[PDB]
């Protein structure tokens, strides 16, 4: 692909997503999802062989369906109030399609089975793309919508993605289809403080991207798409592997770690208003996210895997991608919990 | 809410149950989503034409010009598949597991 | 009653829709949403949108057969399926208007049905307003402010179109 | 729940209302816990790229603390100035609803029963 | 009402000439009469058979322009506006964008028909 | 808005369709106008807590006009009767009504 | 909630204006010149008032007016008029450019007979104030009470008490 | 679902076990045609015969869990006079548990489902009593 398009086509992913969180007119929003996925599609048929057009295409199948019913509301809610401001939705079925469309878009349980497919037919970029940045847009809407948003729907969508995020997650040695798995947990999270305190979804997404961008950017150097390809770094770049447990260690939610805050916000916030049931629930199946992180550092950092002749070679080279922001990524998916009443700024 | 917006919105779940429940062909599926489109754009066109929101008139219209964006993309992907299978079948889609 | 028009272009609206939803072949698919792009039409210019009515039905007219150009290169066989060929389309084609039946046999029968929403069944003539507007369209007037009111909707549109001439052969480029 | 407070102020970083707040002290222990994370950024960088960690590249060393503690302060401020008005909001809306904060009426242990529960 | 009356006596008529067309003549049928034509001899293999289209790409183009004589079309109501300059400004803007795609595509041989 | 950079720049992006109260093209009242400023006027300033209570009159009437939803059962209701009565000889429509 | 009032069909009786649509537009632009004072006073009282009930009295003058004006072009323009306005009756879009030739015989027959003189291009449209002894509608919407704002928050901005106050946090 | 809980919740405890047993034989019912939905569209049978089958099979499976849950914690709720009593439902939960047993053919998913059943039944019961919220209403 020409450089020249490639930048054209990311920039017009990123104009799609902020249209989005400044359109204050719902049919501006609808537009911007609709350029996001339209930008989108061309980066995952970047390599052009079967698998990422099959990603591409049930990628495509998703999101158009998503955003017929975001439209649906949009209009049932047009028909109810006569207005088409972005704000709470003034007729309880709209408000249904809405909060479904934006748990599409997102993955959520029961409407996750594209997110494990898609990012293991698209490569280790792309799939950051898919992971990261395409969360800022449907939470953007969620935000705002919030008190609107029936809260067993919501909940219980949140709760499924934390059960169904796990288990999945547990079955799996291609990487990409480990990190799909445990976005669709972290979902949960940050869906499940919604209607109680909307700031803290903020500060788990926040933390969820640099914690997911961090694993990405690490995969991305050593082109390691496997357990096993990931078990010979030990090998190559024997720092990436301690970088890489540190990270695992954050995203599995134990402290002193960044990763613990998110929780730990979240448990605050939940406990106030009287949910204890669910916060407990949640934290307890969040140990089989950690289980298998757990799993990723023992054959990563923790022992020593066998290696192969050739890796010798590999030796006389450095490395040189770019790895941009990789250090201080890895810094800030580590040690921020002192620094954790920082998340005021956020409101 | 007059008797023509039950038909309106009927014609839209029935196109919604119809992208929900393929067949075979991944055609049969693109038109469905136009279908839906249709059944939008008819229903705000009603909308807003009934209650003479007059600046609202032109959303119809940035609703169809998005509407072809979507096709024209379903068309594209659908090139790229039947070049590698010599069909638009579904069921070929399926190296990637869950 | 030519005072049902609107109603009884709504039901075939339904009825095409249950044509290329029960999925035979896209041909026959296709010529499902030609028909209800045209009462589509017929239904949005009863009231008092021309230029939308004939806008939606030129533009499926020319959707409309660029798929079935389509149709003839990649999703044809042998045998391509019609309404009776195939239980499963039989099946969906048949259950689509006997739900149409129903909820038209009970809305002129008892003047409402309530399925999620109440609907009313006096007539859609009955929420038309007694006024006349000036010389001029409203709804015309609406879409031509599209270039004095709608600037940022223009520019959107237009990197949007300009993206998709972009985005499309990037994806058949094949290498 | 503070997104739509009465302050008209949105989408500014610092609303000129906090500048009469005081600024945080340069030797603030916040501040300096933040230009040690640039510090350790600076010598993983070097480790990645198998460099002399403690040696090779000062000049960058420096860009990644000055960096750091540049940004820091200004999230410092913000966050301060946050937590300020959380407080102000809160003892306006004590002042302006009275009811519903009475004082309570003072009294001590010699007064009040509690029940004694042996150990035994 | 008379919008749909002029159109079903235009549908009338022309189906009234298909039924003439099949009951008034004198008919033989039989196998070989209607067999499909294919200039004398048997075809060889089924009509209904996938037929490349080597102008795909120009084909999905035409669904994105073909969506801007929806916007170009309201101009003449738009010159009636009492602001020209942004009207005249958005107006050349669009049409500009259209050309730049055109140009786009041709440079980049997308409208040349693949082999 | 989740980013409000419109308001901060001065720039109107999108704000001009949100309701349909605001101005249009010639001047060109929506049937609602005056039932969706009552309930825009009503509920200013005041967030949708407090609105959702005190100012459900002013939003009740703005769906009425809307939906029409009460206005057509009341017309149901006497075209229902009308019908029993005549069924019934029991009611003669006056001239205007019928030519 | 509460009766919708309606005036007899008394109060809305009048003597209505027979003349059809090639008549009016053939004496509009006179019509408009000499009956300006009871037509805006009306035109104002409806876009004041917003109700149709609140003008009929109004709505009357309008039409006592119109019948005194075609009255006096009934006394010495009939004939020319009546053949201004059956030339534009004759075309289906009531052009006034197929008709000059009778207009200018239905001009100079008021100008002398009746001192009226055709209104230039851009009259009519020009925004004219109206003298009016009816008093200025004050709640012509209706509208109840607005409800009171929520206690304004105003003061001096100190830093927080004891910092963040999360957990163990002492900033 | 919120119209079933609320008749079943309606009923005094220890009364009316005949009508209490079609709430909670409803509620797994209901449960097991949800499992055979999505086992039915996951997992496509064979026939049509065959995935009627397996949605008798599950539906059967959840509705005598439902019905010996409600039957066996009303009749204990009666005989021993003490209806807000959470040992009541650990009686309920195990035989339900032992139920799906039975139907599995396997003696340690018998004593597992009764042992986790019979704890989450007394969980309920107690939740009821004290007020304790699942899904709780924001308030702060
Ligand atoms: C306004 C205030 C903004 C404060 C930040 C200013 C510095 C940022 C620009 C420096 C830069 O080029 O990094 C951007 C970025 C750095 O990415 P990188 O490749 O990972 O940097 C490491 C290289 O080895 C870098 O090594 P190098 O040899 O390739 O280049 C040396 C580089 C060295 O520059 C550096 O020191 C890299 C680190 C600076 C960026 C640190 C991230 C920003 C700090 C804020 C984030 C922490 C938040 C606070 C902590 C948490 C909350 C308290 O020095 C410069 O290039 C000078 C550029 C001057 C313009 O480069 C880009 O590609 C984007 C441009
Ligand atoms: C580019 C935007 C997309 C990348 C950022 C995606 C992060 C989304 C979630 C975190 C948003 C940051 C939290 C809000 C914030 O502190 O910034 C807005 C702050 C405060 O804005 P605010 O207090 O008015 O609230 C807006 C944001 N919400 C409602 C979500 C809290 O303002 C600015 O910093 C903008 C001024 C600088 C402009 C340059
Ligand atoms: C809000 C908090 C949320 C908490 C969430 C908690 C999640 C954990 C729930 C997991 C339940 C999974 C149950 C699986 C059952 C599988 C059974 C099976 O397949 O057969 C296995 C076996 C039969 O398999 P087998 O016949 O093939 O042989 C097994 C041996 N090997 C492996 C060699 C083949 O049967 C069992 O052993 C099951 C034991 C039944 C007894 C269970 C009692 C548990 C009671 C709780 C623990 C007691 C201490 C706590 C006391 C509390 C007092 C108040
Ligand atoms: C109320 C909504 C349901 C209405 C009934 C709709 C079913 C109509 C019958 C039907 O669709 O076909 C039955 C279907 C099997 O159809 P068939 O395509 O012939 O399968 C074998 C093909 N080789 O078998 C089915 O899947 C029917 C499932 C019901
Ligand atoms: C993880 C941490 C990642 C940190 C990434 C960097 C984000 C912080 C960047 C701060 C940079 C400060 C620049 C210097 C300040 C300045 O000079 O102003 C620049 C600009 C204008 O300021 P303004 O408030 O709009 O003007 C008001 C005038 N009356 O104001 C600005 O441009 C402000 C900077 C843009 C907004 C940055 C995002 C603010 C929210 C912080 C997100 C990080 C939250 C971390 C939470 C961690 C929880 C432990
Ligand atoms: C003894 C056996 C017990 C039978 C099951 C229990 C029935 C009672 C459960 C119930 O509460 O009723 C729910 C529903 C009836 O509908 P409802 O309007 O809610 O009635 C009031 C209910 N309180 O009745 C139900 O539908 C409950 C069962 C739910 C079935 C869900 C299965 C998925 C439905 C989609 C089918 C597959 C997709 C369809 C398209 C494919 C082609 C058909
Ligand atoms: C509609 C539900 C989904 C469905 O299609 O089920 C089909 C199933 C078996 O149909 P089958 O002929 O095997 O289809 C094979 C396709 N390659 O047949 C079935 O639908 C089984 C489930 C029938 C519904 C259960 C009874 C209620
Ligand atoms: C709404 C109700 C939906 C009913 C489901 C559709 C009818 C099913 C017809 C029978 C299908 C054949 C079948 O196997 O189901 C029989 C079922 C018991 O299942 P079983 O035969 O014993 O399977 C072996 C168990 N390991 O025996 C059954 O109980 C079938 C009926 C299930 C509903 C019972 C509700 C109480
Ligand atoms: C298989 C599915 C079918 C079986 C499950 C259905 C039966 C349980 C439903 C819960 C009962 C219920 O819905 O009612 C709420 C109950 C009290 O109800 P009520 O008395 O009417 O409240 C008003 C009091 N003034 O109050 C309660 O229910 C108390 C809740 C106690 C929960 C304890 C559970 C501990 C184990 C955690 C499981 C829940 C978290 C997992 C995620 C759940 C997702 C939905
Ligand atoms: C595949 C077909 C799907 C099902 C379509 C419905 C068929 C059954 C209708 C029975 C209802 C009934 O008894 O009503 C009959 C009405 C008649 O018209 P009306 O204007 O309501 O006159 C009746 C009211 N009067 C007396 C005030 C005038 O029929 C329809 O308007 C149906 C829509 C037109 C048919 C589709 C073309
Ligand atoms: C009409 C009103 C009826 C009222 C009935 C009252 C309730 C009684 C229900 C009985 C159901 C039944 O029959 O249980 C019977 C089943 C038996 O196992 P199975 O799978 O059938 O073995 C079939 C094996 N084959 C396939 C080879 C034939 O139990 C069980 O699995 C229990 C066995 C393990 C003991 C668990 C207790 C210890 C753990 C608990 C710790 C707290």
């Amino acid at each position: 692909m020409n450089p020249i398009i490639f930048i054209i086509i990311l920039l017009t992913i990123m104009l799609g997503t902020i249209i989005v969180m400044i359109s204050s007119h719902w049919l501006l929003v609808w537009i911007g999802f609709e350029m996001n996925m339209l930008a989108i599609i061309p980066i995952m048929m970047k390599n052009h062989n079967p698998r990422a057009t099959e990603a591409s295409t049930k990628y495509f199948l998703t999101q158009s369906t998503a955003s017929m019913l975001l439209m649906m509301a949009v209009i049932i809610n047009l028909m109810f109030s006569g207005q088409w401001t972005v704000m709470k939705l003034f007729n309880p079925m709209a408000s249904m399609l809405m909060t479904m469309a934006l748990a599409m878009k997102l993955g959520m349980a029961p409407f996750h089975f594209w997110v494990p497919e898609v990012t293991q037919g698209i490569p280790l970029s792309s799939g950051l793309i898919l992971l990261t940045w395409q969360k800022l847009a449907p939470m953007s809407v969620l935000y705002q919508i919030f008190p609107s948003i029936n809260l067993n729907l919501i909940l219980t969508l949140s709760v499924l993605s934390i059960l169904i995020g796990g288990w999945g997650g547990l079955n799996q040695t291609q990487l990409r289809k480990i990190m799909a798995y445990s976005s669709i947990a972290h979902m949960g999270w940050m869906t499940a403080v919604l209607p109680y305190n909307p700031t803290m979804t903020l500060l788990n997404l926040i933390i969820y991207i640099i914690m997911t961008s961090t694993m990405f950017t690490m995969f991305m150097a050593n082109s390691t798409t496997t357990t096993l390809s990931l078990s010979h770094t030990w090998n190559k770049t024997p720092i990436m592997t301690v970088l890489i447990l540190a990270t695992l260690l954050s995203m599995g939610g134990l402290p002193p770690l960044s990763g613990f805050m998110p929780k730990w916000m979240i448990i605050q916030e939940m406990t106030k208003n009287n949910s204890i049931i669910l916060p407990t629930f949640m934290a307890i199946t969040a140990l089989l996210n950690l289980y298998f992180y757990m799993r990723l550092t023992y054959s990563t950092t923790l022992t020593m895997f066998p290696s192969t002749n050739n890796m010798k070679m590999k030796w006389q080279f450095p490395l040189m991608k770019k790895m941009t922001f990789l250090p201080t990524m890895v810094v800030l998916s580590t040690m921020m919990l002192p620094l954790t009443p920082m998340l005021s700024v956020l409101e | 809410m007059s008797m023509v917006y039950m038909n309106i919105m009927m014609a839209f779940t029935v196109s919604l149950v119809g992208l929900l429940m393929y067949r075979s062909h991944l055609m049969s599926s693109l038109l469905c989503l136009e279908g839906m489109m249709l059944s939008l754009f008819v229903m705000a066109a009603l909308t807003i034409l009934n209650s003479h929101f007059t600046l609202a008139s032109m959303m119809p219209i940035i609703l169809l010009v998005f509407a072809a964006c979507e096709a024209a993309l379903g068309l594209s992907l659908l090139v790229m598949v039947s070049n590698t299978y010599g069909t638009d079948y579904v069921q070929n889609l399926n190296l990637l597991q869950c | 009653m030519m005072l049902y028009i609107v109603f009884i272009l709504s039901v075939i609206f339904v009825m095409g829709f249950v044509g290329f939803s029960s999925k035979p072949s896209p041909i026959y698919g296709g010529l499902g949403l030609i028909v209800s792009g045209g009462v589509g039409c017929g239904i949005v210019l009863n009231f008092g949108g021309s230029f939308l009515g004939l806008m939606v039905f030129l533009i499926y007219l020319g959707g409309m057969m660029v798929v079935f150009g389509y149709t003839t290169a990649m999703a044809t066989e042998q045998y391509p399926e019609i309404w009776l060929s195939n239980k499963a389309v039989l099946g969906a084609f048949v259950t689509g208007l006997l739900m149409e039946f129903f909820m038209v046999y009970y809305v002129l029968k008892d003047k409402e049905v309530e399925v999620v929403f109440e609907f009313n069944g006096l007539g859609d003539w009955v929420i038309y307003d007694t006024g006349d507007s000036g010389f001029f369209s409203e709804e015309a007037m609406g879409i031509a402010a599209l270039y004095s009111y709608g600037t940022w909707l223009v520019i959107v549109t237009g990197w949007s179109l300009l993206i998709g001439v972009v985005v499309i052969m990037e994806i058949t480029r094949g290498n | 729940m503070m997104t739509g407070r009465q302050g008209r102020a949105t989408f500014q970083f610092l609303p000129d209302e906090a500048r009469s707040l005081p600024p945080p002290k340069l030797t603030d222990p916040r501040l300096a816990f933040v230009g040690f994370l640039g510090y350790c950024s600076g010598l993983i960088d070097n480790a990645i790229r198998r460099r002399p960690v403690l040696l090779a590249g000062l000049h960058r060393q420096l860009l990644y603390i000055t960096s750091f503690v540049f940004v820091g302060y200004y999230l410092l401020k913000r966050q301060d100035y946050m937590y300020a008005v959380r407080d102000h909001d809160m003892f306006s809306y004590i002042k302006s609803h009275p009811e519903d904060f009475p004082e309570k009426d003072k009294k001590t242990y010699g007064e009040v029963f509690e029940e004694f529960h042996p150990v035994r | 009402m008379n919008l749909m009356l002029a159109l079903l006596t235009n549908f009338t008529l022309a189906t009234l000439l298909v039924i003439i067309a099949f009951w008034l003549p004198q008919l033989n049928v039989y196998s070989e009469k209607t067999s499909p034509y294919e200039c004398g001899f048997d075809p060889m293999g089924s009509a209904r058979l996938p037929f490349s289209m080597k102008f795909f790409l120009v084909a999905i183009t035409f669904l994105l322009f073909d969506l801007e004589i929806a916007l170009l079309l309201p101009l003449p109501w738009a010159s009636q506006t009492a602001n020209l300059n942004t009207m005249l400004t958005m107006a050349l803007f669009l049409i500009i964008l259209l050309a730049v795609s055109l140009a786009y595509e041709w440079t980049q041989k997308g409208l040349e028909w693949t082999e | 808005p989740f980013f409000d950079v419109q308001k901060r720049l001065g720039v109107d992006l999108d704000r001009w369709m949100t309701i349909q109260s605001a101005e249009q093209p010639h001047k060109i009242p929506s049937r609602c106008h005056a039932f969706e400023k009552e309930w825009i006027e009503c509920a200013h300033g005041i967030g949708s807590i407090r609105a959702e209570k005190e100012c459900k009159i002013e939003f009740e009437d703005f769906r009425e006009c809307l939906l029409r939803q009460k206005t057509m059962k009341r017309l149901h209701a006497i075209r229902r009767q009308r019908e029993k009565l005549i069924k019934e000889g029991k009611y003669t429509p006056p001239p205007h009504h019928s030519g | 909630p509460g009766i919708v009032e309606l005036p007899s069909l008394e109060d809305l009786k009048v003597q209505e204006v027979k003349v059809s649509s090639s008549v009016l537009k053939a004496a509009a632009h006179h019509y408009g010149a000499q009956c300006d004072k009871p037509n805006k006073e009306f035109m104002l009282c409806r876009w004041e008032e917003k109700d149709p009930r609140r003008c009929l009295e109004e709505g009357k003058l309008v039409n006592q007016c119109a019948l005194e004006f075609f009255r006096q072009i009934k006394r010495h323009c009939a004939e020319p008029f009546t053949e201004y306005w059956t030339c534009i009756d004759y075309s289906g879009l009531q052009l006034f450019r197929r008709c000059r030739k009778q207009q200018a015989q239905f001009d100079e027959c008021v100008l002398d007979k009746l001192g009226w003189v055709r209104p230039d291009l851009g009259d009519l449209s020009k925004v004219t104030k109206v003298k009016t002894d009816r008093p200025l509608p004050e709640n012509p919407y209706h509208s109840r009470a607005r409800p009171e704002p929520n206690p304004e928050v105003e003061g001096d901005l100190k830093p927080a008490r004891h910092g963040s106050r999360l957990f163990f946090w002492t900033m | 679902a919120k119209t079933v809980l609320r008749q079943y919740w309606d009923i005094p405890e220890g009364t009316e076990c005949h009508r209490k047993t079609y709430a909670t034989t409803s509620i797994g019912g209901a449960a097991g045609l949800v499992v055979s939905a999505y086992s039915v569209a996951l997992k496509t049978p064979t026939s049509f015969l065959e995935g009627v089958a397996r949605t008798g099979r599950y539906t059967f499976t959840a509705a005598a869990i439902g019905a010996i849950f409600g039957l066996t914690s009303c009749i204990s709720a009666q005989v021993r006079e003490k209806p807000d009593d959470p040992l009541n439902y650990l009686i309920g939960g195990c035989a339900g548990g032992l139920i799906l047993g039975a139907r599995t053919r396997s003696y340690g998913i018998g004593a597992a489902a009764c042992a986790y059943m019979g704890l989450t039944a007394a969980l309920v019961k107690m939740g009821q009593l004290e007020g304790w919220q699942v899904f709780a209403e924001p308030k702060v």
